[PDB]
């Protein structure tokens, strides 16, 4: 098992240090590599450390900017990246002997931005107006202006799962994230069924339950 | 540094069809008694997962339908009964001589029957209106192909500024795409006009799908 430290949020120019605690083998016996992956982008090798000697080798892209270390005493390897830039926003993974396979950490999300942590505003996306009787209606919640990732959305406390789509957030020019979570439902249920979106943004310890009701004219 | 050249950059096949991708190394990766070439599969928002190592050895857990072939400089990954499940980017990586390097990757996308979007429009919420904001949202769900155009009209005239669009990843099950279009106006702009409509132009129809409401 390879278990990494929690998510990080950093300002540009700052540094981050991620940990990778190992178990179930002789830690000093195998190379540990780190690989990162920007949101919706490929994999990018950063460097390896030999836990036995503490000798390292880094990708040219990060040379002089990354330091890999280890504490054999607690079977933990570390990756420290300095002079952080917004382009450094990515999930960072440790992998034992990536060249000769095999085992990966769960990953550590690091977000680099001048933006500060903020809870989302949750706006209703009122049930779709139907010019003609009988059909499907769409409704949802707009979870706007939060930072950083991630947020979680459920409907009716997880009771409503069919036809739910919680979209990948977009990064607005402001530096804040916004996403929509929609559900399609029979139009006939709008009169009788209550719809609540349950939003949880753990980075700001914010929790909102928003009732999404038909417009007053409906 | 060994350069890994993958091709094509993207593939688009129907479910059940066979696909082959190529990975060429700038120099032979043959050493010991094996070629230090591995293939990884990376699904959206997931860490990469190994498929093949030693150019042709399957990792335990990986189906037979994933086959790695090649030696020296020319390598290939082949996927038989392709399914929506396989929608990801496939990378090859050489582990012969440091630094270890990855190919640019080959994005596997699936083809399917054209599907018209299910369009829903949502007036600004009472909550948002209480402040100085008014966003009008349209959901364009479960359509194909991905190519689609949305036009917003206020009292019959197009509005191009203050719209944010977002597309979902190709659906992992039915291979469709969904998109959201949000038109943000001031509370004053919203209350100043009456008719709000989003028009979806997709190849599935000669005429755009129109959803609209009057304040």
């Amino acid at each position: 098992q390879l278990v990494q430290s929690g998510a990080e949020v950093k300002k540009p120019g700052a540094t981050v240090k991620i940990s990778c605690k190992v178990s179930g083998y002789t830690f000093t016996d195998y190379y540990i590599n780190w690989m990162q992956q920007a949101p919706g982008k490929g994999l990018e090798w950063i460097g390896r450390i030999y836990p036995g000697y503490g000798n390292t080798k880094y990708n040219d892209k990060f040379k002089g900017r990354v330091t890999l270390t280890a504490d054999t005493s607690t079977d933990t390897a570390y990756m420290e990246l300095s002079s952080l830039r917004s382009e450094d926003t990515a999930v960072y993974f440790c992998a034992r002997s990536l060249t000769f396979f095999d085992v990966w950490g769960q990953g550590t999300m690091v977000t680099v931005s001048s933006a500060s942590t903020k809870g989302p505003s949750v706006f209703p996306l009122a049930p779709s107006s139907k010019s003609t009787s009988g059909g499907t209606a769409a409704l949802g919640c707009l979870v706007k202006d939060y930072f950083p990732e991630p947020v979680t959305v459920s409907w009716n406390s997880g009771a409503l799962t069919s036809g739910v789509h919680t979209f990948p957030a977009v990064l607005q020019s402001s530096g804040l994230y916004s996403l929509s979570s929609v559900v399609t439902v029979p139009s006939s249920s709008l009169g009788t069924q209550t719809y609540i979106c349950n939003v949880n943004h753990k980075p700001s310890n914010t929790k909102v339950d928003k009732r999404v009701e038909p417009k007053s004219c409906d | 540094d060994i350069e890994l050249t993958q091709s094509p950059a993207s593939l688009a096949v129907s479910l059940g069809q066979r696909a082959t991708i190529s990975c060429k190394a700038s120099q032979s990766v043959d050493y010991d008694g094996d070629s230090y070439m591995n293939w990884y599969q990376q699904k959206p928002g997931q860490p990469p997962k190994l498929l093949i190592y030693a150019a042709s050895n399957l990792e335990s857990g990986i189906p037979v339908r994933f086959s790695g072939s090649g030696s020296g400089t020319d390598f290939t990954l082949n996927i038989h009964p392709v399914e929506e499940e396989d929608a990801a980017t496939y990378y090859c990586q050489q582990s012969n001589e440091d630094p270890f390097t990855f190919g640019s990757g080959t994005k596997l996308e699936i083809e399917r029957a054209d599907a018209a979007p299910t369009v829903s429009i949502f007036p600004p919420s009472s909550e948002q209106l209480t402040s100085g904001g008014a966003s009008v949202v349209c959901f364009l769900n479960n359509f194909y192909p991905k190519d689609i155009n949305v036009k917003w009209k206020i009292d019959g005239s197009e509005r191009q500024n203050g719209v944010l669009n977002s597309w979902t990843d190709q659906d992992s099950k039915d291979s469709t795409y969904s998109m959201s279009s949000t038109l943000t106006l001031t509370k004053d702009e919203y209350e100043r006009h009456n008719s709000y409509t989003c028009e979806a132009t997709h190849k599935t129809s000669t005429s755009p799908i129109v959803k609209s409401f009057n304040r």
